[PDB]
């Protein structure tokens, strides 16, 4: 309110502090809301007493007067601004100490508060006053407030101001060499930005000005003026300091203590530029900086270089062989020391280098292990020093050494081992010194191997004990790790050992209950203590004591937390199967019930880790369980089964199937509960590998022993029942294959077989209200129950497959298949010589009984084919007939799988048949061999590397009809396997860019002669060499040749409509990949697609073809955008024209 | 005309088009067909014509494509239904230029569609729609498409055209081509994604999940451009990310090997970056981030900000909390990319854990003093601006200000007046940016401090020359006696005053006099317990160093030796037990640099016990220093809890200095809200801490409280 | 003699018109309580009756200048406004 403004005046006049300082505060809020009631007249008073509140008395009106500020220049208009930013600046200009602070205090807050076109002016005039204030005049702490607001305007407005750029850029240039020595500085600062400000001239000017001015000049802040301006430049700066680098090395040729400086300039230039040549001369110069020790404020310079070898190191990864050898042993080894810093940041360089030797003729694990020797004489020298920071870094340098190398310093533990017993001792030095050794000690333990271990591990133990025994708390977990791994290394319960331990299982089992029994210390500490406590029973038990009960007790107390359960788990699943087995009645008594209760609680981890307790206790010790925990926890497990979780699901069947053979209780009770939960999860598709192998054992054990009321008679028909009822498909494809599977291991679970095969049978022979989902499971579990048992004679087994074979849904035919494929393996002898006949008798039967026989080589034997395998071709090379091309796809397939066992002398009858077959052998023998590619590394590799090679470079050039086929062999062969093809790609570009051109020649101009159709007759090899393309850039790039690949990629933008779109992916991603090898084509790629989105099409045509066209013009701008999103490196061709139609395309397309 | 005429064009022209669909209309011409229709149309008899079409249209469709692509389902079926639409199209577009010149007046007349459309449909409905068809394409379809998923390749091209086939189809947009096909496609779509992520789950790691799982992302990207049509993204996009992402996220961030945390422990900084890169596209997900952020964040602080037990030293416990700062600024500067949810997180998170310790202000005034006074390491200005920005950005996240600043005075009592252990320079600087770091109620106070300095050099100056003018006697040879402000300074003990150096005190007291003959009206003094002194020893002649109580001892040795503690204590009107630390300093505890020796060697101090000198010079120099004040950095029990209740009755009183004008100009109390006001006044210097403005609200009642009291109730009080 | 001092660093307090015998405003002393105080007991609570000391360097009692707060806070010594800087000698 107007009056409320009256009021703060009249307070502010009379001068009472209390009263200025209510009235500041209620002018703040109000302002801040939304300035109540300021119009003109008001504002004219209101802006007088907040200048005068500046001025006038006690600190706390001041500030909050500078809060006031805040808001008005925000709520105020553009006369009252400018008034109120000059008489800041008079203010700052003039005398009297506290005016200048002050002043600068609230300029701050107006370019803090005020962003644009109103501020516009308002900082003209703030840089107007500051060109004037930072004048060449002797005013020190003026310029020192001036560069701090003038450094302040750019770094917080740095998208205008432009105009005045050069205005400030005549007045700052001088300011350079003024004695003073920290104005020096801050101009650097207020260079800095005004380099971020985006404007090119200017930089290049200063640039040419510093050039020119490296004309003997005793000054070493410009030269770390010039240092910092490059660190400012970032990353267009790279010719520019080119040009600096001879200057620099020069400067640092003459000797003097700014060597430092010099290498600071040295180091950031190359730390922030990827070049090819600039990483040797800035090495050079630090190399000689680092010799540089001769007797002081020598030390700057060393710490400089060193940074600058890390920097390095860490930065040009392709050329470490070299550098590696040539610099760092002598060097780094030979100055692995020297009084605080320049050693430690020379460890660090290390540590980058030691990072760069990890890929996690001279591999980097060569040199890593000539590093090794000088690198621990040097860090056991400096183990002899004293100071903690030392011994610190050297502790992190063998952690990270044995992260890079596994052996790394295998020789050398007993030369190590006494420097850890010492830095585990006396003399203070704990803080994090205590923790790294530790850390080092246990990194060393665990990945080497115990057999140099054992001496010197029996000389170790009563320093770690002591660790142990330490009050703090991070330290006992670290020695809790180690002494785990001392014991893990004492043992060794998988490989041989004779190492006698007694005494130190004495002494690690004390100082282990000593920790445990607390109950008062952190969470860390506790899981570490249980862990390394549940290790320590597991493999040191046999000698224990009576302590084994009163511990394990102490387990169970220890369980019944909220964070020490996952670890207690853990601890338990140890315990058990282990070659030591230690009494665990109690806890099996009372830990079942707890473990079912630990099921419930919805965490993942600890659901797998308690299902994994469950089953190991159950399967070894097998003897402590009664009916109260096993019925707790099979009714525990129902709720826990369950579609969401697979996994979960597996271990918890797993659980099933051995508790199956441990309680016959159980059994029942599973039975019932169990197999309600699992008929329920079966119907699931996604019953897969895991899981599948595991509901399959389930079954198994479940039928094979005594179940309630359930077996194969029982079961059987509570399995076909559910499907049978079901008639119409309620599922969707994959219970079909769960069922019959299940139902195959149930059958051969109980070999009381030809009940179960008969009514299928009749099943699958029962035409009448069959419904076609009974008819598929019928034939899917005959098959899968003939694949093991061989279902030999048991009645009709031919009739029963013809018959399902010949039906009217593809895929009751397809089943038909698979089960007579899986029934011809277990009884080759007897029902291959049937597919053959029936193969060579039926043309029908020829295409179906291919795919069955292509399911037959997949799922056989490998022993017992060879004779077969030979009549199998021989078949196969005589039905190479053509009646459909599906029929050459199968006998591709099966000559394939075929080639795939015994290829040695089956495959140079292959590549005869290619030289001599005709047009149609010559597209099945490629086939062939397509589908002789695997998808992951097979022992065929090299054999079928080199002979596809010769089928590709043979089969590239000759006919349409076999071209198209073998480029799309070559597809599938650049897409899996690029270790195949290598030189092949070289032979492949002229065959392949033969085809990638239009052939006049095939178009034919017929078939509307008037009407003119263009049928191509070429476009599927057009189509299909295209593909390989994609498939080249995707698969091999560097050592592809790009020049070609770009000129008929412009061909096909040449091209018709579907090679237009895959030539603009082709674009999108080829630009992407590499962008300078795009550059150079850029402007002539974009001639076809500027005539692409300039073709009009007349109205004589429909709509649909409008939406074509368009389709064909947004994947054309589509294709322009990622053209553009290549970092701004053309600018040039056209600059994309505003016009009323194609202005929409880029529109719709952002 | 008769009917003969129009029968036999419609017969011509049926023979025409048929010819033209049958890829054998090269003998045919186009102007008499334009001609049959001008002259059918002109008779009103478009209904016929447009029936002739249809049927004419659906028998080719059922007798040559129904039969073919059924014929070949097995053998090239995407490559025949691909021909058959080619074949089908090329016909149409003549058949739609001749019908199309009628459907002009057809459409402004019957609206009824064109003839592209109408074939359109009729296709759709003979042969896409078809009962046997649809079943077939879809399996194949989905069959494919799962083998390519698998890793085998497929020719995608045919899969493009048949996308962009049905595309053209759907004559209005996404209908047909959507509906039934898709919801069996995204079926099995989040079908195959929950068995890829069942599987990839049940690995053991979350680093090398993520890499993979962004791959599968990845490569769902590139088949919905190249393999699919155009759009194919919003459906595919929602349902791999609600079925990978959305499930995965409890779980996939928890655990124990390649967890968040664990990735938090080693340093890894690729996996957080491209975690963030995954998960801040989910819903959800960053909230989830976050709070496992704050939960490991507040873990590492209480295992920090641990008090049982107290050994850690100053400097280096806070060196240590910066450290983790600008580690996790750079972690979220490289993987989150600045987010503002994770800044605000760790902002809150270190708020919450720096003020579990009333040591945090002692220690980071600790650390600011060490930095401050003068480091060699890290000597250049650089990295100590770097570190002075740290600090003041941890003092940003903590609060009890007061106690700060308090310990900050205190050290400057104690750096600032040693003997020169100040850079000059940069004690501004850390004014300035403390200016720009907690309010104003402050700093000019710091800055007056400054001013003490400058008249006390100006006045040592002047002093100078003015002794020199005047030469009153040799007592004042080589005298710096500070002239020193009690306000400003901070207080110092009871000035236990000792034996002060006979020589220089006449100095002193010619100083003196000169201030007391300056401005007259000065209550002068010496503060004993500070300062600093050089005596010269005497084979070489060196320099020895005292420090505010040494030069006492030094001198009753000098004069006379064989002393002892009676000595010391009978003859010189000395202080209380202050005076052992005092004399500690020179035997008790010290290097082999001893300047002060007893033959009762032991720690403990006794009555009788001869002082000697011995050599011990290790410094064969004329400037030798003791170290020993300001050598403990641990702040002890008893000036702690004097510190700790200063700055209690500090706050208190302060709190009175607001309390009164907070009613004296605003209007009264609704009995709760003043309360809320002058902690929004105080907010910035410490706590609310609302039992205190509570308990002494009533505490000047008494006093100078006036008009309607806040708690008048029922009358003003 | 053995050892002669040379150099001294010493620091030099000083104060203002604040009268160590009388108080400026109750005339008792810089110390022992105020005319608003008189005893030690009766209700002191460790008697919270310290001096306060200005940028005027005055210091006073608090409870004196705490009362004459009332109407004029110009520090009567001096024509300054008698900022709070320190409580306690
Ligand atoms: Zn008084
Ligand atoms: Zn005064
Ligand atoms: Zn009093």
């Amino acid at each position: 309110a107007s009056y409320h403004i009256s009021n703060l005046l009249e307070k502010m006049t009379s001068s009472d502090k209390d009263f200025r300082f209510m009235a500041t505060n209620d002018l703040m809020t109000e302002l801040q809301k939304d300035s109540i009631k300021l119009d003109d007249d008001s504002e004219r008073k209101v802006v007088k007493m907040i200048l005068k509140l500046l001025e006038d008395k006690n600190g706390e009106v001041q500030n909050l007067a500078v809060k006031c500020l805040g808001p008005l220049v925000s709520k105020v208009k553009e006369y009252q601004v400018e008034t109120i930013v000059d008489t800041l600046c008079t203010n700052m200009l003039s005398d009297k100490e506290q005016l200048r602070d002050i002043s600068s205090i609230g300029l701050k807050t107006v370019i803090g508060e005020l962003p644009s076109a109103l501020a516009a002016n308002v900082c003209k005039k703030i840089t107007g006053r500051l060109t004037s204030a930072i004048a060449k005049q002797e005013d020190v702490s003026v310029q020192l407030e001036a560069l701090d607001i003038m450094a302040d305007m750019l770094s917080r407005q740095g998208g205008l101001l432009v105009n005045f750029h050069p205005s400030i850029l005549t007045c700052l240039l001088p300011q350079l060499t003024s004695p003073r020595l920290a104005v020096r500085k801050r101009t650097i600062i207020a260079l800095g930005h005004l380099v971020m400000s985006c404007f090119v001239d200017l930089i290049e000017h200063l640039l040419s000005e510093l050039s020119k001015n490296d004309s003997m000049s005793t000054t070493r802040t410009y030269i770390q003026c010039i240092a910092a301006i490059s660190r400012q430049a970032g990353h267009r700066i790279g010719e520019y300091l080119e040009k600096i680098i001879p200057l620099v090395v020069k400067f640092c040729n003459v000797d003097d203590d700014e060597l430092r400086e010099y290498c600071i300039q040295a180091f950031e230039s190359f730390v922030r530029r990827c070049p090819k040549e600039v990483y040797p001369h800035v090495s050079t110069i630090i190399n000689i900086c680092l010799k540089y020790l001769t007797y002081d404020m020598s030390w700057k310079v060393r710490r400089a270089a060193a940074k600058c070898l890390d920097a390095v190191v860490s930065t040009r990864h392709e050329m470490l062989p070299e550098f590696y050898k040539t610099v760092s042993p002598a060097l780094i080894s030979r100055f692995k020391e020297r009084e605080e810093n320049v050693k430690a940041d020379v460890f660090h360089a290390y540590l980058s280098l030691l990072k760069q030797t990890r890929p996690v003729g001279e591999t980097p694990l060569t040199m890593l292990q000539s590093q090794v020797p000088n690198i621990v004489k040097a860090l056991h020298k400096q183990m002899k020093e004293k100071s903690v920071k030392t011994r610190q870094c050297c502790f992190n340098m063998l952690t990270e050494l044995v992260n890079v190398l596994p052996g790394a310093l295998t020789q050398h533990i007993p030369v190590l081992v006494p420097g850890i017993i010492f830095s585990l001792n006396d003399k203070s030095s704990s803080s994090n010194l205590k923790i790294d050794a530790l850390s080092c000690l246990y990194v060393i333990l665990c990945n080497h191997s115990p057999q140099v271990f054992h001496p010197h591990v029996q000389a170790l133990v009563p320093p770690v004990v002591a660790c142990v025994g330490d009050p703090f708390y991070k330290i006992t977990s670290e020695a809790l790790l180690v002494t785990q791994q001392l014991v893990k290394v004492i043992r060794p319960l998988d490989q041989p050992s004779s190492f006698d331990a007694t005494p130190y299982i004495k002494d690690l089992f004390t100082c282990t209950i000593k920790r445990l029994k607390a109950a008062d210390i952190d969470q860390e500490v506790k899981e570490r203590a249980i862990s390394c406590m549940g290790q320590i029973i597991c493999n040191l038990g046999d000698n224990l004591g009576s302590d084994l009960p009163n511990t394990l007790q102490i387990f169970l107390e220890r369980l019944k937390n909220e964070i020490t359960r996952l670890t207690t788990v853990k601890a338990l699943t140890l315990i058990a199967g282990s070659p030591l087995k230690i009494d665990l009645r109690p806890v099996l008594g009372e830990g079942v019930p707890i473990l079912a209760s630990f099921l419930r609680k919805n965490q993942r981890a600890l659901k797998l880790g308690t299902l994994s307790a469950l089953d190991i206790l159950i399967k070894n010790y097998s003897d402590s369980l009664t009916a109260a925990m096993i019925d707790a926890v099979l009714d525990e497990l129902p709720p826990l089964i369950s579609e969401s979780d697979m996994h979960v699901s597996q271990m918890a069947i797993s659980f099933l199937t051995t508790l199956a053979k441990v309680y016959p209780s159980s059994l029942s009770k599973i039975s019932g509960s169990i197999l309600n939960e699992l008929i329920g999860l079966v119907r699931s598709p996604l019953l897969q590998g895991g899981a599948l192998s595991a509901m399959l054992d389930f079954f198994q054990a479940l039928v094979v022993t005594g179940t309630n009321n359930l077996g194969y008679m029982d079961l059987l028909r509570m399995l076909t029942g559910p499907v049978y009822s079901q008639s119409t498909a309620l599922t969707h494809k994959q219970s079909y294959y769960s069922i019959a599977k299940c139902v195959a291991a149930l059958t051969r679970a109980c070999p009381k077989e030809g009940p179960a095969v008969v009514g299928q049978f009749i099943q699958d022979v029962k035409n009448s209200r069959s419904t076609d989902s009974i008819r598929l499971l019928a034939l899917l579990s005959l098959g899968e129950v003939g694949h093991h048992i061989d279902l030999s004679g048991q009645l009709e087994l031919k009739s029963v497959i013809l018959e399902a074979f010949s039906s009217p849904s593809e895929e009751v035919k397809s089943a038909a298949s698979y089960a007579l494929g899986s029934i011809s393996v277990g009884n080759l002898p007897e029902y291959l010589p049937f597919v053959l006949q029936e193969i060579t008798s039926q043309p029908k039967r020829q295409y179906l009984l291919l795919h069955s026989l292509k399911e037959i080589i997949s799922s056989a034997s490998v022993v017992g084919l060879k004779p077969y395998v030979e009549n199998i071709w021989a078949l196969l090379l005589k039905h190479c007939e053509c009646a459909e091309e599906g029929t050459r796809n199968v006998v591709a397939e099966c000559l394939g799988k075929l080639t795939l066992i015994d290829p040695e002398t089956l495959l140079p009858r292959l590549k005869g048949y290619l030289i001599s077959g005709s047009s149609y052998a010559r597209s099945s023998v490629v086939t062939a061999v397509k589908f002789t590619i695997s998808d992951h590394p097979q022992p065929i590799d090299p054999l079928l590397k080199n002979c596809i090679g010769d089928f590709l470079k043979t089969l590239e050039d000759p006919d349409l009809n076999v071209r198209r086929v073998a480029l799309v062999t070559f597809n599938s062969a650049a897409h899996n396997k690029p270790s195949l093809i290598r030189d092949l790609l070289d032979t492949v570009l002229p065959h392949l860019y033969n085809e990638t051109k239009v052939r006049k020649e095939l178009i034919r101009e017929v078939e509307m002669g008037p009407f003119k159709h263009t049928v191509d007759d070429g476009l599927d090899i057009r189509k299909a060499a295209f593909e390989c393309m994609y498939t080249l850039l995707d698969s091999c790039l560097d050592r592809l040749d790009i020049f070609e690949f770009l000129n008929h990629v412009e061909d096909g933008l040449k091209d018709h409509y579907d090679i237009k779109m895959l030539t603009f992916l082709m674009l999108v991603r080829l630009s992407t990949l590499c962008p300078s090898a795009v550059l150079q084509r850029l402007d002539r790629l974009v001639e076809p697609l500027r005539a692409t989105c300039t073709t009009k099409v007349k109205a004589n045509s429909v709509k649909q073809e409008f939406e074509k066209q368009d389709e064909l013009k947004r994947s054309a701008m589509r294709a322009v955008a990622a053209l553009l999103t290549i970092p701004e490196a053309e600018k040039s061709p056209l600059m994309s024209e505003f016009q009323s139609q194609i202005s929409s395309n880029p529109e719709l397309a952002a | 005309m008769d009917e003969k005429y129009v029968n036999s064009i419609w017969d011509l022209l049926k023979n025409a088009i048929q010819e033209i669909q049958r890829k054998n209309n090269s003998g045919l011409s186009f102007e008499e067909l334009y001609r049959n229709a001008y002259t059918m149309v002109l008779h009103k008899h478009g209904e016929k014509l447009y029936t002739g079409l249809r049927e004419v249209v659906t028998e080719h469709l059922i007798n040559k494509v129904r039969e073919d692509v059924l014929n070949s389902l097995n053998n090239n079926f995407l490559q025949t239904l691909n021909q058959a639409w080619n074949d089908h199209q090329t016909a149409m577009v003549m058949i739609r230029d001749i019908l199309m010149y009628m459907d002009r007046v057809y459409v402004q007349q019957n609206n009824v569609e064109n003839v592209y459309n109408l074939g359109l449909i009729i296709f759709r409905d003979q042969v896409v729609r078809y009962g046997c068809i649809r079943d077939h394409l879809r399996q194949t379809l989905l069959d494919m498409i799962a083998r390519e998923r698998k890793g085998e390749v497929v020719d995608r091209g045919a899969i493009r055209n048949a996308c962009q086939m049905l595309m053209i189809l759907g004559l209005e947009g996404r209908s047909v081509y959507e509906e039934d096909f898709e919801a069996p496609f995204l079926e099995m779509s989040a079908e195959f994604f929950q068995m890829e992520s069942q599987k990839f789950l049940a690995e053991n790691s979350a680093s090398v999940y993520i890499k993979k799982v962004e791959a599968r992302i990845n490569e769902e990207i590139e088949r919905v451009m190249h393999c699919l049509d155009k759009s194919t993204e919003e459906p595919i996009v929602k349902v791999v990310e609600r079925e990978l992402i959305s499930k995965h996220m409890k779980t996939i961030v928890e655990m124990e090997n390649s967890g968040l945390v664990h990735m938090l422990k080693n340093g890894k900084t690729e996996d957080l970056g491209c975690m963030y890169k995954l998960f801040s596209r989910v819903p959800n997900g960053l909230k989830t981030m976050c709070e496992c952020m704050s939960s490991y964040l507040r873990e590492q602080g209480k295992a920090l900000v641990s008090e049982e037990g107290e050994g850690k030293n100053p400097v280096d416990y806070i060196q240590g909390l910066l450290d983790l700062k600008s580690r996790f600024d750079r972690f979220l500067l490289e993987s989150f990319n600045n987010d503002r949810l994770f800044k605000q997180t760790i902002a809150g998170d270190f708020e919450y854990f720096l003020n579990l310790n009333s040591r945090s202000p002692e220690y980071l005034s600790l650390f600011i003093d060490d930095k401050l006074k003068k480091g060699v390491k890290g000597l250049t200005e650089q990295e100590v601006e770097t570190i002075l920005d740290k600090a003041m950005v941890l003092f940003r996240f903590m609060q009890e200000k007061d106690v700060f600043e308090r310990y900050y005075k205190q050290h400057l009592a104690r750096r600032l007046l040693t003997n020169k252990s100040v850079s000059d320079d940069s004690e501004k600087n850390m004014i300035s940016k403390l200016k720009t770091e907690c309010g104003c109620q402050f700093t000019s106070k710091l800055e007056g401090m400054f001013r003490d300095m400058s008249i006390s050099n100006t006045t040592m100056d002047e002093f100078r020359q003015h002794l020199q003018a005047t030469g009153v006697s040799l007592g004042g040879v080589d005298l710096t006696v500070r002239v020193l402000t009690t306000g400003y300074w901070p207080t110092q003990s009871a000035t236990p005053k000792c034996n002060i150096p006979p020589a220089p005190r006449h100095a002193f007291e010619i100083f003196r006099r000169f201030y007391l003959a300056k401005h007259s009206g000065r209550q002068l003094t010496l503060q004993h317990h500070m300062g600093s002194a050089d005596l010269n020893a005497t084979t070489r002649k060196h320099i020895l160093q005292v420090s505010t109580f040494q030069m006492t001892i030094l001198m009753l040795f000098n004069n006379r030796e064989k002393y002892t503690f009676e000595e010391i204590q009978q003859e010189t009107d000395i202080p209380e037990r202050e005076l052992v630390r005092a004399l500690q300093s020179l035997a008790c505890g010290k290097p082999t640099q001893r300047v002060l020796t007893k033959e009762p060697k032991s720690k403990e101090i006794e009555n009788g016990h001869i002082f000697t000198v011995n050599d011990q010079f290790t410094s064969k120099l004329h400037r030798v220093k003791i170290q020993t004040v300001a050598a403990k950095q641990g702040e002890s029990d008893p000036e702690r809890k004097e510190t700790r209740q200063k700055v209690d009755d500090d706050r208190k009183h302060e709190i009175e200095a607001a309390i009164v004008r907070i009613m004296k100009s605003r209007k009264k109390m609704q009995h709760n809200v003043l309360v809320a006001e002058v902690t929004q006044q105080l907010k910035a210097r410490f706590l609310p801490s609302p039992v205190v403005i509570k308990k002494r609200i009533e505490g000047l009642i008494e006093r100078e409280y006036l008009a309607r009291t806040p708690e008048d109730r029922k009358v003003y009080t | 003699k053995r050892f002669e001092v040379k150099k001294w660093n010493a620091v030099a307090l000083w104060a203002w018109d604040i009268v160590v015998d009388n108080c400026a405003i109750c005339r008792n002393h810089i110390m022992d309580l105020c005319i608003e105080c008189q005893a030690n007991q009766a209700s002191a609570t460790s008697e919270e009756c310290t001096v306060a000391w200005g940028v005027c360097n005055h210091a006073f009692h608090f409870h004196c200048i705490s009362r004459w707060l009332k109407t004029r806070q110009v520090c009567p010594l001096d024509n300054r406004e008698w900022e709070f800087q320190k409580y306690g000698h």
